[PDB]
């Protein structure tokens, strides 16, 4: 219950502070500066995925 | 423009937050209780102090193409030594045992703090370093610790074995996000560093903090109380 | 265990695609495309974190 | 150049792996639970072939700058209505009961359907329809249906509570999908959609398939066998 919507929540949270760093690069109109932003995103996620796994498995 | 402030303040404020939250609960803690409230009070009142220095722009260090940032090592360096301390305490090490322990924790944010300093693939060598002593630290805490922990009553060792589990579960991923962040490759941007950082910091220190609090009641109670 | 392996390993997986697809957009050059193959691997990346809580939650 | 025909077919594959599974584990079912199997073997059987024809590169319809796939959603109608009809069993309704339950599915496949291949806002209308249909079946799967259920053997309530929940919290993850997909907004590129779409089939469908089947032993069980 409230672990799955906090969990939620956060990795919306985390996507929505990368999609910013992804539509600001996009504005330079520098393809590079956005694949950086985006491939930060997509790892950051998977890692932000690891935490939550983890805190729950050590809470739960 | 720089969202990374914002998150350096929310990284303080969660901390505040939790220094403040340990201190009230310890108010009128027992002279056994005592040692362990003002150990956490210590843990995240470091760490608000670092962040709020981070959060003013103080500390950013822009290596060879890179933004590292001196006050979250030196956080490290200071705090995961007080965490090790409060585990040390509820497992019931001696002298002794706590010296292994902290030497083997010290070698770890040391090594991390220079290889973030440090341009080359010397750094990696460094992180490596940093990575066996944790490796040894892990053992302690899994192995010697929590048979040290066993001697204790069910719930010093209930206890010890959450925050010991949250504690390697979660430290675990600090070497990865070096690793793949600035001090490292450098594949996630500061921002997404600083993100992460701040949510594992919280729980870390935090998060560990209100597990022990939630814990107290029930441990005053096995001694009568 | 196995279950966190699992959604560990298909988010993995996901990313590789997602990250296959902004490797290839960014080869084009064009940063709108990148930002369009980015925005659609952040949002997966969210619905198959609620596509793993969901699953989760129906079997255990 | 297209992971999508290889998207596609590891769908097929997948869903070709659970029929022959199914087929087998009701080899020697008895007269009782012979439609069960059978039914399974519809579902991910009927999957299996729309999967094929679209890795084969047939059925995709280029609709307004958007990419669709027109075995998918007939896939849908057709299957999901099996997976409705297998809830209905184990539930125990009438025909009555079991009419009421396939009318509201259809109408939320044939909707998804339509809007698909409805350029213009119109496609909004067509997704609301369905999107109301879909509330109209969650209601009766979890109330009337489960009322049903609950005048069966503890086995027989337990499985059907266990495929109902997997059921109702995953189907409601494709509208959304639909909505930030190419049918919608196109939020997500054609490859995501399909990705999204291969795992949650493959658990609707084979996971559900295996879920009933690791409840079969015990289910004969409870009737003394
Ligand atoms: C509040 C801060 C905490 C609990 C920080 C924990 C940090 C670690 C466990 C860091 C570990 C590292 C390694 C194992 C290898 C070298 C690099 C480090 C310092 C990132
Ligand atoms: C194997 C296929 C399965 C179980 C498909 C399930 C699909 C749905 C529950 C689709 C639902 C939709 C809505 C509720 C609104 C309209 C759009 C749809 C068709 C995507
Ligand atoms: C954060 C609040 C949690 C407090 C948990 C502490 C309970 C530990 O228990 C205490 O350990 C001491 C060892 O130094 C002993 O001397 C005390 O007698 C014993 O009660
Ligand atoms: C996929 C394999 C799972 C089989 C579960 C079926 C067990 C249901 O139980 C069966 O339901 C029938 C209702 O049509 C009754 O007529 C049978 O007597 C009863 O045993």
């Amino acid at each position: 219950g409230a672990v799955f919507i906090f969990v939620g929540a956060l990795t919306v949270l985390f996507g929505a502070i990368a999609y910013g760093e992804v539509t600001a690069a996009a504005a330079t109109g520098d393809a590079a500066a956005v694949q950086e932003a985006a491939v930060s995103a997509i790892l950051g996620l998977i890692i932000l995925l690891g935490i939550n796994l983890g805190l729950v498995a050590a809470t739960l | 423009m720089v969202g990374l402030t914002t998150l350096f303040w929310l990284g303080a404020i969660g901390m505040l937050v939790g220094t403040l939250a340990f201190a009230w609960a310890g108010r009128d803690a027992g002279s056994g209780e005592r040692r362990y409230y003002v150990t956490l009070v210590g843990i995240s009142g470091i760490a608000a102090v670092a962040y709020v220095v981070m959060a003013l722009g103080v500390g950013w260090v822009p290596v060879a193409e890179r933004t590292v940032f001196a006050p979250r090592y030196i956080d490290w360096i200071l705090t995961t030594p007080l965490i090790v301390y409060f585990l040390g305490l509820l497992a019931g090490l001696d002298s002794r045992e706590f010296g292994i322990v902290i030497t083997l924790n010290t070698v770890v944010m040391l090594a991390g703090f220079a290889g973030a300093m440090v341009p080359g693939i010397e750094r990696y060598a460094l992180f490596g370093m940093g990575a066996v002593a944790f490796l040894g630290l892990v053992y302690y805490l899994v192995g010697p610790m929590t048979e040290s922990a066993s001697q204790r009553s069910s719930g010093i060792k209930s206890l010890y074995v959450r925050l010991r589990n949250l504690t390697v579960i979660l430290w675990a991923i600090y070497p990865f996000i070096w690793l793949l962040g600035p001090p490292g490759v450098a594949l996630l941007t500061p921002t997404v560093d600083v993100a992460l950082i701040v949510y594992l910091d919280l729980v870390t220190k935090v998060g560990f903090g209100f597990i022990a609090l939630d814990a107290a009641a029930t441990l005053r109670a096995e001694h009568g109380e």
